[PDB]
RNA sequence: CGGGUAAACGGCGGGAGUAAUAUGACUCUCUUAAGGUAGCCAAAUGCCUCGUCUUCCAAUUAGAGACGCGCAUGAAUGGA
RNA sequence: GGAAGUCGGCAAAAUAGAUGCGUAAGUUCGCAAGAAGCAUUGGCUCUGAGGGCAACACAAAUUGCCAACUCAGAACUGCUUACGGCGGGGAAUCCAACUGUAUAAUUAAAACAUAGGUUUGU
RNA sequence: AAGUUCACCGAUAUUUCUUCAAUAGAGGAAGCAAAAGUCGUAACAAGGUAGCUGUAGGUGAACCUGCAGCUGGAUCAUUU
RNA sequence: UGCAUGCCGUCCGUGAUUUUUUACUGUGACUAAAGAAGCGUGACUAAAGCAGUCAUGACUUGAAUUAGAAAGCAUGGGAUAACAAAGGAGCUUUUUAAAGGUAUUGGAGAUUAUGGAGCUGUGCGACAAAUGCUUUCUAGGAAUGAAGGAGGGUAGUUCGGGGGAGAACGUACUGGGGCGUCAGAGGUGAAAUUCUUAGACCGCACCAAGACGAACUACAGCGAAGGCAUUCUUCAAGGAUACCUUCCUCAAUCAAGAACCAAAGUGUGGAGAUCGAAGAUGAUUAGAGACCAUUGUAGUCCACACUGCAAACGAUGACACCCAUGAAUUGGGGAUAUCUUGCACGUUUUCUGUUUUCACGCGAAAGCUUUGAGGUUACAGUCUCAGGGGGGAGUACG
RNA sequence: UGCUGUUGCUGUUAAAGGGUUCGUAGUUGAACUGUGGGCUG
């Protein structure tokens, strides 16, 4: 069975702290707790350590960034940007 | 393109007359029960009653006139109305502390007439016929 | 889409008495638009008819004399035993002295006349005069 | 398409009413069945097939020639395919938008078109599996 | 000397008089940097004061709900 | 007899374990909640359930040996209600969101902190 | 025969919960029917700022203003 | 108490072998009175009643008959339909020879061979076969058709302000400096708030930032609706047309349930040029809180998440059939004069879309008219949503 | 009283087509197996 309706993670704190910072909390601490796609292996593999350090479960592989994602919205246009501009200069 | 047709169709055909009769306001009228408790007779054609006092009520535009009228309490369920006494005269037959007979005006509660507001009429008083008494054909008892 | 041939047959021939034409074609055909078109030729509202084959349903063409006023289909196909002859001729034909209502018994489609000669009842399917 | 659209249009091919070969087409009727299964084996479907056959080979309605139609022909000989020949193209076009959608998930009109896909992949199979075609549990993602 | 700034310190009257038994929608005047807005109240903020009405008790300077002529309520000096 | 005492139910009394049933307004949907409330419980003699390892053909679907405690049901029999230990409950107003800190030796709070909001310099 | 003890059927009383129908209340709102005092003129003519719909803010009062829409417009019509 | 006994089609019971209902319609059976219909009858008539009529009694007196929902019972008829099954490659007969492995013998109980019959493996005779073995290269030729219903395929690598992504252009509004000049500029019916010798307005070339995409632009195109207009690259779609390709009823329309949906509005991050709810300041005015002028906050723009309302209108639900004439126009295809050097154009047909000139007819009229608001008292193609005098009121309670 | 409409109502402007689609129960659903013949009046 379901065990709440709509608290989810965020049962652990009760009645404490307000209904909107739990609800705006809640988006990141299940990002955070997911496991993410690693385009080396090809599998779900991902996982956060600390703030910004994301270990991928079967390879040796260690990346940085995004805090509470494995990749930000901003670095993939960064990603594109560059891409294009050294397509140019070469 | 309003009605289905079909052979098969009489379980549709059902409902939507079921549905649509409720629109009816004669029908609904008679099939619920607002109406039976809001009127003061208990769905009856005469009621009796003590009279309260007498009152005059102004006629209604274009005419212009007052209209006798008396306040009664009835008796079944102590229940206050406003009766016209009709015909020349007749307001001296009736006193306070009286007991009448009172009847419906004509139209099933709808007020009648340049009276505004007045859906009853007396028709007997003191176990005596109004209509006797204007005439002279019967005395007033006690 | 097109839920029954007769009806669409019997409004086509009708709306084309009704402009004076001389020649109607029809489409599709079907067993029981050709012998409704028997039975109206047998009692003379309709002249000669072709009907055409293509290896599908076929057409008709089908001679018009002006003798015909109206004809049409009824739907649903009620059940009339032999007592509701009588209902049915005074509720959609003009008078009791000309006209008919065609049926589908166990014997064949026929009028109403030769159906209660016979002592049979069956389902509505149309009527002309 | 009229299942689902505002289309209307009526354009078909129209099947001749003289079902008889014309007469200088020699190729005999067990030639064509050999001629229609080495299409298959090469990866051709039957919609395919019949196509080859009318554009350079010579055969109009292989059925006039051979009594027998393209699938039945392939069923007999084990080369049918295993979902109906409309039923994978349905199917494909779904995976194609889906894989698309993934990196524009704005693009709401081709939302609007994958809905009306969907729906007509469980009507198809839901017929299929009536008549037996499908597997009971077939089951589309 | 000129500009800007109140989630800077702060301020938000001097007031009058008119009008449909009442009353004031209605009008006139005096006057400021501006003239208390949304709310809330005899409140841990009301002098008069044990204010006035309802409820709670046999009986309530106490309690609660209402009202507002608020000595001296009121918006990050944060209001509800 | 039951708060009449007193500024004031201060102090004292009172509730009480376990198991089954049952549980309102309000609400940030997490709670409120042990809400409130009703019922059972001893002793004795029995019964059932819950295990281990040893001996292409499908009732080894059976023979033997053995441990450890819990739960459930029944008959008979008894109370002087009887160690310790162990929440009293309900309806409302004011203040502060909450856990926390804090005048060692008369003040533990409505004070301070807090997450959250805003402004300034660079 | 009176009488003793146990099981079963079970009236009645009290207490607790559930449902249906009626009922008082300081104070606060709405509608109608009047009579006709008070203040203005939103609509109908391009009604003197074209009108109306949805939405948001303001305001003694009809109402005013911003954004998008409609003609039920005051135009069926002018680089052929 | 033998007193006795003799001088081919059917009937009935039981086993083996294999299959058609339901529905509609025609008869028939079985169905309390009273009540309704009605056969007879001069209770003086009638509402009634079932009685009475006529010459040691008769009328072998009378009191007839019918209809009553639906469901249940028997039977006969096969047109319109319903249910169930299937989805087409899970698809020979006969006649003789041989080998192998209950019932009658008097009845009752045991043991026993011989045979019947099926189970099979050998030869032989005769006749069929809906698909040629004297065959093709050794089960693989016997199946309604292909809907001017639906789905799918291939092609012009067709058509279009359809959708998403990324780079880059264009003037203009605003602002800023750089070069000049000097007395006002702005705004209105007329003015004033406002800017200006600390150089406004005006002029030239630029720089920054945010919106927007003029003229071409139309009773034209695309989209389910809301909506959509610079160029180039890119991703997945959509319609029409052409077809002697494939498939074979897979469809139409809807409670429940689901997705999208202008503007305004809400939350969190950006942005902030223009315009501009609230507010401020000038004017009009008896008053003016408005209309007018100068400003100005939220907003207007982007990303993600909500809201689900519009004169969300053609005030006209979806699918299908018939229907008068001439134009015009958008896309594709078929047949046979002009111009540039494959394109455009000319004439005539065709499929799809999109419009304009009181067609018959309809309507209370205004008006509608192949594109219906027509083909309806001569009233029946299919499904579905809503209404029942005006208010109270889309309000109250849940 | 065809002002409850199965027979038999209305829905451009009088009251009334849901903003637009998808979709399940439900309702509705194309053609085909099919002229018996011969002799008398
Ligand atoms: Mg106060
Ligand atoms: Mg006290
Ligand atoms: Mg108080
Ligand atoms: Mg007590
Ligand atoms: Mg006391
Ligand atoms: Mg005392
Ligand atoms: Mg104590
Ligand atoms: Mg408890
Ligand atoms: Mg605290
Ligand atoms: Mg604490
Ligand atoms: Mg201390
Ligand atoms: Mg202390
Ligand atoms: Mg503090
Ligand atoms: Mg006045
Ligand atoms: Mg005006
Ligand atoms: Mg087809
Ligand atoms: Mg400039
Ligand atoms: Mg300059
Ligand atoms: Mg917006
Ligand atoms: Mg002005
Ligand atoms: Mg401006
Ligand atoms: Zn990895």
């Amino acid at each position: 069975a379901k065990r709440t309706v709509k608290m989810g993670v965020m049962g652990r704190y009760g009645t404490r702290y307000g209904a909107n910072p739990r609800k705006r909390a809640k988006k990141l601490e299940v990002s955070q707790h997911a496991k993410h796609f690693c385009s080396f292996c090809g599998k779900f593999a991902f996982r956060r350590k600390a703030v910004g350090i994301w270990r991928c479960d079967g390879c040796s592989k260690t990346v940085a960034g995004g805090a509470y994602t494995l990749s930000t919205p901003n670095n993939s246009t960064v990603r594109s940007t560059v891409r294009r501009l050294r397509e140019l200069a070469k | 393109m309003t009605k289905t047709n079909g052979q098969n169709a009489a379980r549709k055909l059902v409902r939507l007359r079921c549905r649509n009769r409720w629109a009816d306001k004669g029908w609904k009228r008679a099939h619920t029960f607002s109406a039976r408790k809001a009127n003061p007779f208990g769905g009856s054609s005469h009621a009796k009653g003590i009279v309260l006092e007498k009152i005059g009520v102004g006629a209604k535009q274009p005419n212009s006139a007052i209209r006798k009228c008396v306040r009664v309490q009835l008796i079944k369920n102590d229940k206050k109305i406003i009766a016209f006494v009709p015909n020349d005269g007749c307001l001296h037959f009736i006193e306070e502390n009286d007991e009448v007979l009172v009847s419906g005006f004509g139209r099933s509660g709808h007020a009648v007439g340049d009276i505004p507001g007045v859906r009853f009429k007396i028709v007997k008083v003191s176990n005596v016929g109004l209509y006797a008494l204007y005439r002279q054909k019967k005395e007033k008892p006690r | 889409t097109m839920m029954s041939v007769l009806a669409n047959a019997l409004r086509t021939i009708a709306s084309a008495e009704r402009r004076g034409k001389r020649q109607v074609l029809i489409r599709p055909s079907s067993k029981v638009v050709v012998k409704f078109l028997q039975v109206m030729q047998k009692h003379g509202y309709i002249g000669e008819f072709e009907i055409i084959d293509d290896h599908r349903a076929g057409k008709i063409v089908v001679n018009l004399n002006g003798r015909l006023n109206k004809c049409g289909a009824i739907c649903p196909r009620f059940d009339c035993a032999t007592t509701d002859y009588e209902k049915w001729m005074k509720n959609i034909l003009p008078s009791r002295q000309f006209g008919f209502v065609v049926l589908t018994t166990s014997l064949g489609i026929m009028d109403h006349e030769e159906a209660r000669s016979r002592n049979t009842g069956g389902k509505v399917l149309g009527f002309f005069y | 398409v009229r299942m689902h659209g505002n289309g209307r249009g009526k354009a078909s091919s129209a099947l001749p009413y003289r079902r008889t070969p014309p007469a200088w087409l020699k190729i005999a009727s067990r030639n064509v069945v050999k001629m229609v299964c080495k299409s298959s084996r090469k990866g051709m479907m039957p919609s395919q097939i019949g196509m080859e056959l009318r554009d350079s080979m010579g055969i109009a309605q292989v059925k006039n020639v051979t009594g027998r139609k393209i699938l039945r022909i392939l069923k007999h000989n084990g080369l049918a395919p295993e979902i109906p020949e409309d039923l994978y193209f349905l199917v494909k076009r779904a995976t194609q938008m889906r894989k698309h959608l993934e990196r524009h998930t704005t693009d709401r009109d081709t939302k609007y078109r994958l809905i009306l896909v969907e729906s007509r992949i469980h009507r198809l199979a839901r017929y299929y599996k009536r008549v037996k075609q499908l597997p009971p549990t077939w089951k589309y993602e």
